[PDB]
């Protein structure tokens, strides 16, 4: 279990939740948000 | 591991000279709508006979003529592929 | 092919409708890529040649696609624990 | 007309021949 | 201590290839190389294939004396087996190269003395200018 | 106005443009059944699509004789949304990831086997130095003046 | 040396191939010879330099006696806006009917070429009218080229060779240049210009059978030593002038008028005049400075001592720099080479603009011709110049002589101008093709209103002081009420005011935000280039990866595999990698230039305005656009007199994947490919017979860069060269 | 042929001559280091330049180095 | 010299640590030893070694 949080943490996965997370994020502000050109 | 690497170019120049082999072949000698009493019109109209027996044939007719729907083809649903 | 695509209704009219089983979600605009591939809907045309495969094995519904789908997955499981 | 008749074969085929020529026995003693 | 002598001795069984001598053999150099196997066995060919070292002396001739070495240092490592090659002129001389005093270059033999040796650390070479219209070169002070 | 552009909600061609634009819009709707989800999905567009042109007049954007926003980057204050203030945004967000790298790098540099947190990544730590980032301006500007910055 | 290469008995001794091809190739490398010393080095340079003055005596001998003898000049100067300027004639036994028939242009008899050097609107516009008069120039140029080719066999004879101390004298030299180099020169010029060039253009036949019986001023001379200088700008031509012609033709010889000759779109000549002879003055008195043999004048050495800031920041200043640049003719040549190609770009961008010679302009063939060819030299003297820069920190830097002076304390802090470079080209390519990519995609998805078009302000605002009036900012000499509009609101301002804003010229043509985008994409390749090449320059000498790198020289495959893998890192091949970028960034520019002024001459400049925001917008409307007639040269139909360009383009295309073959597939596996061949020529019969005197090897490592790299450069200037001339004439704007 | 030199900092590995596939280097005794030996270079005729002993040199900088310089029949390797 | 451990600048200009810091394992008592400051570094060189030999004039005992 350790050593499946270590793994978890390893960089490869870390960089794909990572940038999951900000994919998501993005996504969901760019639909209440879109089109947006100003700020 | 280098001469599968320069050989992987060749393949790829021999394939590539393949697919549009067959590309305008078919395009040019088979494809095409048939018309009542039997008149087929392809796509290109035969020209492969007359235009793929020089370089400026293959660079004119098949690459720069055919290359006009994926260069136009923004604003509509094939523009991914542009 | 079962849940996303126009397949039954290219069985009604393989010779006027284009093939298509990917749909984009609407955002940034890549909706436009939904193109009119007829049978009222709206999406990516496929080039893999399964709508012909699907009806030359005699499949007619969705529910078959879904049911090999199932069949599929369960092979996926078996040859990853084999 | 007459003139490039005379000095076109003569610039681009005797003179190269010659220039090789020589540069081969130049460089090959 | 004197050099080794270079006698007759028969040849390793070998099929024939085409990775063999030249024209560079009959008027430049070739080379040649000699070694004692305790018993008949396969080996591969520098030169590519795979031939019969015969049991007791052998002498092979090869186009480069890499090809020697090669061969050479593959008998040391594989079969345990000692060996010597020498370099041969058109005119008929031969000359004794390896390995030169009767000791490998590997480990350490007293009477060699020092060639293009620097007694200096290499960053203290001087610049290309200071050799400017010389024939020197920074290294070869 | 500003480089000789017109005004958006000014502009003729602007305008042209989401007439055009809805018409092709609707053009491609016709085929429809007004019920089926192509046709929601095509009206969802439409709308997108007008509010889009609405919010931009809205916005104060000036456009040019193509009849599409161009953006003035100059400093003018009558235009802080169009590079200065997400800029200013950006320069923020940039910076606190950038500190925060840093801070992890810091971290582990007086370690057993440094490299072996740089492969496998310490999200406890990462965890405690990530909310670090959001007052960077504050950090980095003591450790400019300290001398904690550069060596 | 016993043989070829006898500079150099090292090649000479080589076997192989090789030899020849390395004989060639350093041959005028004269530093590396055999036995060489400081005074043949500088005395070959010298010949040489002579040798290089004969042959472009002979160049524009040739052109100017192709143009009497096979041309329309006269033709073209009874009518330039509808006549198409003969280069040559041609004779090619390889033609067929239709390749006569088609290339038989102008008023020939015969198949012909047509000019876009534009040689035709210069000799015009300077006074030349006459088949005559080109052969006489003609005969002229060829007496130049035997006078400078008996100059360097005379300076290279014993009585004449000149002593290394007065190759060294560079005060003498400055002085010499200055006053008379570009000083005298350019106040003759102003004097061909006032006795031939004016009259001509207001119809006046002056030679030199009559030039002393003229007058060039109705009261000449007088004015000039009497200090009434303004006599000579009493009455400029009119503004309804015909050139060659009387009619509207003035009196004056020396104006400040500002903007074009309505009629021939192109300077005044009395302009010209007026500013040749200024800048002939302002050289004749800069040309007095430096101290020879008369006990006056400034010692260079001690200015560039004196010029250390107190305080230490510079360190020693430029303590030193005299000796280490007078005794390193790299490094003159680097200064050389670096402000040649400024001033080369600087020749294209006011030719484009403002062009000095009559009924050009006009031609756009002639222009865009001119412009590509101007900055692909500029370039190419660029990466030049950055390569005789680290030939000089290689083989003539004295660390020592140079202790804390702006260089060493430059090759100090190296590491901090590579990284900033580094960083500039960084974010540039970052947000340049970040913008671009994110246009396109608004493109597809057809939302072209989403598009970031960020609008040029600075510039627009430089020609809005300019006396630009299309972005209404009312700067400068776009205010009524600005001094310096006042100042000169009576010179040159009416006539450049009236130039500025004529929006068919191109001086200062309108820009949008495709401009903006294509310039930071120029922006981006200046700064890399000069990253390879600069990170080339201070790491010529050593790196971390290889500290002796110096010992090695400018030029070396690689240190080898050890130590990771040493490929590509002697300076030279920093130089190579740099062409590249280099070649790059001239296309961009080319490619900016071209499409803008196309779309200019066709009328329809929203073309450009709408399809440069987006790379597809460059690749469909301007290349795929403008091939049309192009890649129909030639077809299964027929033939026309595009033929040439089609071939060309096709011939660019082959030498540039050609040049791919060298620069992918690297030196192994070709050697042993031949050493197979070698074995296969001394086991065939008959053939055996015959044998090789220089063994077959493959191509060296660097030789294998070079060839590549050429094979490359050809193409690529080929191909464009083909697609810009097809283009252009195929419709003529 | 090429020129290879042995530099003050060697430390007698004979990592250099081992790697050699021409038998170009030797090891000679030696006093400045713990190892009692030298690298040299006596065989250069026969260096074809491959740069395999300065791949297997430890010492920072390398204590041998090849300078490839005039080209022979030898140096390039050729069998031919 | 230089103690054992003790922290020192490397001034060989054509080593891969120069200018930086190593750590001495032991000096050479040997006066024939040309090279006798053995240094040890935190991170390896472009040919994976973490250890040189240096003469005394080629390190500085800083902290
Ligand atoms: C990972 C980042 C992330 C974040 C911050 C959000 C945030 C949100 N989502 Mg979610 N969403 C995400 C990923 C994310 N989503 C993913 C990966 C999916 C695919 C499973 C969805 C599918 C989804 C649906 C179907 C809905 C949301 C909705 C919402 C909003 C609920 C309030 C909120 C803004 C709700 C919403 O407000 O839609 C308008 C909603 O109905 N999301
Ligand atoms: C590299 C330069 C660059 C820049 C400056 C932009 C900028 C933009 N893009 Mg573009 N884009 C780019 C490259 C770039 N893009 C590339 C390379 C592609 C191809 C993949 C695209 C493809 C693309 C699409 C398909 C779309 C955009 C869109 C946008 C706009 C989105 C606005 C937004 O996200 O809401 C604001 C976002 C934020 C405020 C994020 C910050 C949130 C944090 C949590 C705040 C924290 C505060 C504490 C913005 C103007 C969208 C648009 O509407 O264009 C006008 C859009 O639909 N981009
Ligand atoms: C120097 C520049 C130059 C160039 C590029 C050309 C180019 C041409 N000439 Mg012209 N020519 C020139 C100068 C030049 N000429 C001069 C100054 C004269 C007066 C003597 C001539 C007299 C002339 C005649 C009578 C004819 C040509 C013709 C031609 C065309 C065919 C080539 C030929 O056979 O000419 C041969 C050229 C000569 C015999 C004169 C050149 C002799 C000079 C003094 C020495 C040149 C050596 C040269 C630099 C060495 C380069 C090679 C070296 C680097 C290895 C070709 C377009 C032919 C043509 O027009 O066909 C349509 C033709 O019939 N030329
Ligand atoms: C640049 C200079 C140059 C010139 C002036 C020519 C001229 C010619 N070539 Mg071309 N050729 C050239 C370069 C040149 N070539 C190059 C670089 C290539 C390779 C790309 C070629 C590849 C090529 C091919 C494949 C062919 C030609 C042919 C021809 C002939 C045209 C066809 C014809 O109807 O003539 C009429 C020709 C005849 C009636 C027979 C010619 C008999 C000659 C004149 C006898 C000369 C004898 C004499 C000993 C020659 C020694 C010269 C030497 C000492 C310098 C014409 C003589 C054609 C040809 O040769 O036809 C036979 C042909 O088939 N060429
Ligand atoms: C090309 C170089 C350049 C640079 C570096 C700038 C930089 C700036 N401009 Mg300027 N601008 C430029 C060219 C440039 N501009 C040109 C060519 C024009 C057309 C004439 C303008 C028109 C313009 C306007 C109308 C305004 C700016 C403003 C600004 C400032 C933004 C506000 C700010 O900094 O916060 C606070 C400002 C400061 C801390 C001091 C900045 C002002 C001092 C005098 C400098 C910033 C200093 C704004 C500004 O200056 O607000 C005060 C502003 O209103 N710019
Ligand atoms: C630089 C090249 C150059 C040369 C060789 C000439 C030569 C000539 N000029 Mg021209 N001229 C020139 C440039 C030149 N000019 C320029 C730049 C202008 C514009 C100002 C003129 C405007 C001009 C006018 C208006 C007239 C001439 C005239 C003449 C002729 C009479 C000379 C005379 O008697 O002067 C006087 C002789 C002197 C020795 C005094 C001058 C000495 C000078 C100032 C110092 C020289 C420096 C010294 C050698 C050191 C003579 C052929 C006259 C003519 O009749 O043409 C046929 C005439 O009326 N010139
Ligand atoms: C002011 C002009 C000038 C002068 C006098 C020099 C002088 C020199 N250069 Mg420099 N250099 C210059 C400008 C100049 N350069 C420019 C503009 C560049 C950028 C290209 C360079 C880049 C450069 C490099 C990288 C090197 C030099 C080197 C040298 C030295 C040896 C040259 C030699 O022997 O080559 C021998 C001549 C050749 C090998 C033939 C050159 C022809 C080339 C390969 C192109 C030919 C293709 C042809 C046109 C194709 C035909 C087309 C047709 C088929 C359609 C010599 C001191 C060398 C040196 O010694 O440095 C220490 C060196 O390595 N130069
Ligand atoms: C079109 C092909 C191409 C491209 C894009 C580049 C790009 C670059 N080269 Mg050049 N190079 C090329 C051809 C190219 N090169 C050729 C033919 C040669 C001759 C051998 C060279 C020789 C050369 C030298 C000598 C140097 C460069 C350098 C550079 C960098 C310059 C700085 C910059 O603009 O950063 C901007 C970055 C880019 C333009 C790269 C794109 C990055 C993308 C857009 C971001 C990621 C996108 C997306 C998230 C990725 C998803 C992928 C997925 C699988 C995960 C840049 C990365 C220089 C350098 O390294 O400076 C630091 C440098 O010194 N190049
Ligand atoms: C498009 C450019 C180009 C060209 C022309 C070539 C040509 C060749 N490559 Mg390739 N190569 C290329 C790109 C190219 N390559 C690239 C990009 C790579 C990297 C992957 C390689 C990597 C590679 C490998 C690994 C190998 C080759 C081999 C070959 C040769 C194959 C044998 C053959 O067909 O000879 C016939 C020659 C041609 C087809 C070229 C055109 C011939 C013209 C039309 C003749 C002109 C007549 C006359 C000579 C003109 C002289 C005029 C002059 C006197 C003025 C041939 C020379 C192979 C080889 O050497 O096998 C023997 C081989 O194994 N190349
Ligand atoms: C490597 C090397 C080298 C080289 C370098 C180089 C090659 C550089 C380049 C450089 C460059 C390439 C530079 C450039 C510069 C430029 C400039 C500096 C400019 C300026 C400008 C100005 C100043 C202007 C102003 C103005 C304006 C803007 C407008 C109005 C008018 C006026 C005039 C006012 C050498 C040999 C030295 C040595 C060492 C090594
Ligand atoms: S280079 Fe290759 S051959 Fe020459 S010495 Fe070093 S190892 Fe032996």
């Amino acid at each position: 279990m350790r050593d499946l949080k270590t793994y978890l943490s390893v960089a490869p996965v870390v960089s794909t939740l990572w940038f999951g997370a900000l994919a998501g994020l993005l996504i969901e502000i760019n639909r209440f948000f879109p089109d947006a050109l100003i700020f | 591991w280098d001469h599968v690497f320069l050989g992987l170019f060749w393949m790829y120049n021999s394939i590539s000279v393949v697919i549009f082999h067959f590309s305008w072949k078919m395009q040019s000698d088979v494809w095409g709508t048939i018309n009542d009493q039997g008149v087929v019109t392809h796509i290109t109209a035969g020209n492969f006979a007359q235009s793929s027996i020089t370089i400026n044939g293959w660079l004119r007719d098949f690459l720069w003529a055919q290359a006009s729907q994926v260069i136009q083809s923004y604003g509509s649903s094939l523009s991914a592929y542009g | 092919g079962a849940r996303f695509s126009n397949y039954e209704a290219w069985l009604n009219d393989p010779t006027h409708i284009k093939p298509s089983a990917q749909v984009v979600w609407p955002i940034v605009g890549q909706e436009i890529l939904n193109g009119d591939v007829g049978g009222g809907f709206r999406g990516i045309q496929i080039t893999s040649g399964f709508f012909q495969i699907w009806r030359a094995s005699g499949i007619t519904s969705e529910l078959q696609l879904y049911c090999t789908a199932i069949g599929a997955l369960v092979f996926a499981g078996l040859m990853l624990f084999a | 007309i007459n003139l490039p008749s005379l000095f076109v074969p003569l610039v681009g085929l005797l003179f190269p021949a010659v220039a090789m020529a020589s540069l081969f026995l130049h460089v090959e003693k | 201590t004197p050099p080794e002598l270079d006698p007759n001795t028969p040849s390793p069984i070998f099929g024939g290839s085409t990775g063999g001598l030249l024209r560079k053999a009959q008027v430049e150099e070739f080379y040649v190389i000699t070694w004692d196997s305790p018993k008949e066995q396969i080996f591969e060919m520098p030169t590519g294939g795979a031939a019969i070292m015969r049991e007791g002396p052998n002498l092979l001739k090869l186009a480069r004396k890499e090809q020697c070495l090669a061969l050479g240092t593959r008998l040391r490592s594989k079969y345990k087996i000692k060996y010597q090659f020498y370099r041969v002129f058109p005119n008929g001389e031969v000359q004794y190269l390896h390995p030169k005093d009767g000791v490998y270059p590997e480990k350490v033999n007293a009477g060699r003395q020092g060639v293009g040796q620097n007694f200096r650390s290499i960053g203290k070479n001087v610049s290309p200018i200071e050799v400017k219209f010389t024939g020197k070169q920074p290294y070869d002070l | 106005d500003i480089s000789g552009l017109t005004p958006c909600k000014e502009s003729k061609q602007f305008a042209k443009r989401e007439k055009q634009a809805l018409k092709k819009l609707q053009a491609s709707l016709k085929l429809y059944a007004d019920d089926s989800a192509p046709a929601l999905a095509i009206k969802a567009t439409m709308e997108k699509t007008k509010k889009r042109f609405d919010n931009y007049g809205k916005y104060g954007l000036l456009c040019g004789s193509d009849g599409l926003p161009h953006l003035i980057v100059s400093g003018d204050q009558r235009h802080w949304g169009e590079f200065i203030t997400p800029g200013i945004l950006f320069l923020y967000i940039a910076g606190w990831i950038g500190w925060v790298g840093r801070s992890y790098l810091i971290a582990i540099r007086d370690e057993k086997k440094p490299t072996q947190k740089e492969i496998i990544i310490d999200v406890p730590l990462a965890s405690r130095l990530l909310f670090r980032g959001f007052s960077w301006p504050v950090a980095a500007y003591r450790e400019l003046l300290n001398g904690e910055l550069v060596d | 040396a016993l043989r070829f290469p006898r500079f150099s008995q090292g090649i000479a001794q080589d076997p192989t191939t090789r030899r020849i091809w390395f004989g060639i190739a350093t041959a005028h490398d004269f530093e590396s010879h055999d036995d060489i010393t400081e005074g043949r080095l500088y005395q070959n340079i010298f010949a040489s330099h002579f040798g290089q003055l004969a042959i472009i005596f002979l160049w524009t001998s040739g052109n100017l006696f192709h143009v009497a003898w096979q041309g329309n000049f006269e033709a073209w100067v009874q009518d330039p806006f509808h006549v198409r300027p003969i280069a040559h004639a041609i004779w090619d036994p390889h033609f067929g009917q239709p390749a006569v028939e088609a290339f038989t242009r102008g008023g020939a008899l015969g198949p012909v070429n047509n000019a876009y050097s534009g040689v035709y609107q210069w000799w015009y516009t300077i006074g030349l009218r006459t088949n005559e008069d080109l052969y006489t120039g003609a005969i002229f140029l060829l007496f130049l080229s035997f006078i400078s080719l008996l100059a360097g066999w005379l300076h290279l004879q014993p009585k004449w060779k000149p002593s290394v101390s007065w190759f060294k004298n560079a005060e003498s030299r400055l002085n010499h240049h200055l006053s008379g180099l570009f000083g005298v020169s350019s106040l003759a010029w102003a004097g061909h210009l006032v006795h031939v060039a004016i009259p001509g253009s207001r119809g006046e036949y002056v030679r030199w059978n009559n030039f002393l019986d003229v007058l060039p001023h109705p009261q000449g001379l007088g004015p000039l030593l009497t200090g009434q200088w303004n006599l000579y700008a009493q009455n400029p031509s009119s503004s309804n002038h015909l050139f060659g012609t009387t009619q509207g033709a003035g009196t004056a010889i020396l104006t400040i008028l500002g903007g074009f000759h309505p009629q021939t779109q192109s300077l005044w000549l009395t302009d010209m005049a007026h500013h040749h002879l200024a800048i002939a003055f302002l050289f004749l008195i800069g040309g007095h400075m430096y101290r020879t043999n008369f006990g006056i004048g400034h010692s260079i050495k001690y200015i560039l001592e004196a010029h250390i800031p107190p305080g230490g920041r510079l360190g020693r200043g430029h303590k030193g720099l005299y000796d280490t640049i007078n005794n390193s003719i790299h490094f003159q040549l680097g200064l050389a080479l670096a402000s040649l190609g400024v001033i080369t770009s600087l020749v294209a961008q006011h030719m484009y603009s403002l062009p000095a010679y009559a009924f050009i302009a006009q031609d756009f063939t002639t222009q865009a011709a001119l412009y590509t060819h101007h900055q692909y030299i500029a370039g190419f003297i660029m990466t030049g110049a950055f390569a005789h820069g680290p030939i000089f920190f290689i083989r003539d830097y004295n660390p020592e002589q140079n202790a804390d002076n702006v260089l060493a304390r430059m090759l100090e802090h190296k590491e901090a101008i590579i990284s900033h470079l580094s960083w500039a080209s960084l974010f540039l390519g970052f947000h340049t093709l970040g913008l671009y990519v994110h246009n396109d995609v608004m493109l597809a998805f057809g939302t072209p209103e989403k598009q970031i078009l960020i609008e040029p302000i600075f510039a627009q605002w430089i020609q809005s002081a300019h006396g630009k009036t299309t972005y209404g900012f009312d700067v400068l000499l776009s205010s009524t009420n600005g001094p310096a509009l006042n100042a000169g609101r009576n010179i040159w301002l009416p006539g450049w005011l009236n130039a500025i804003n004529e929006n068919s010229n191109s001086l200062f043509l309108t820009i949008g935000p495709g401009d903006f985008l294509v310039h930071h994409a120029i922006a981006l390749g200046l700064h890399t280039t000069t990253l390879i090449l600069v990170k080339g320059a201070l790491d010529a000498r050593g790196s971390k990866l290889m500290p002796d790198k110096k010992d090695f020289g400018y030029s070396f495959p690689c240190d080898g595999p050890g130590r990771g893998g040493t490929c590509d890192i002697s300076a030279w091949d920093a130089f190579y990698l740099a062409v590249f970028w280099m070649l790059n960034t001239i296309g961009w520019v080319t490619f900016y230039w071209h499409w803008k002024h196309i779309t200019l001459w066709r009328g329809n400049v929203s073309q450009f305005n709408e399809s440069s925001t987006y790379l597809m917008g460059w690749l469909r409307d301007y290349l795929w656009l403008n091939s049309s007639q192009l890649i129909n040269g030639y077809n299964p139909f027929g033939m026309n007199s595009l033929s040439v360009w089609a071939w060309m383009f096709l011939f660019g295309h082959l030498v540039w994947a050609t040049g791919f073959m060298f620069l992918i597939s690297w030196r192994g596996y070709w050697q042993e490919l031949i050493e197979t061949l070698a074995w296969a020529h001394e086991r065939t019969p008959l053939a055996n017979l015959i044998r090789w005197r220089d063994k077959p090897v493959a191509l060296s490592i660097v030789q294998a860069r070079l060839v590549g790299l050429v094979h490359f450069s050809v193409g690529y200037i080929f191909t464009y060269a083909a697609f810009l001339i097809a283009s252009t004439s195929g419709k003529f704007g | 042929s090429h020129s290879v030199k042995i530099y003050d900092t060697c430390i007698g590995c004979t990592q250099c001559v081992r790697a050699c596939p021409t038998d170009v280097l030797e090891m000679i005794p030696w006093g400045g280091c713990k190892a009692k030996q030298i690298a040299s270079a006596p065989r250069t005729e026969d260096c074809v330049g491959c740069k395999r002993c300065e791949s297997a040199c430890p010492t920072d900088f390398l204590s041998v180095r090849v300078y490839l310089w005039h080209e022979t029949t030898r140096s390039m390797g050729l069998a031919y | 010299g230089p103690k054992r451990g003790a922290k020192v600048k490397i001034l060989r200009k054509e080593s891969y640590w120069y200018k930086g810091t190593g750590s001495v394992v032991a000096v050479d008592q040997d006066p024939n030893t040309r090279y006798p400051v053995v240094v040890r570094f935190n991170k390896v060189n472009y040919a994976n070694v973490s250890t040189n030999n240096y003469a005394l004039d080629e390190i500085q005992e800083v902290e």
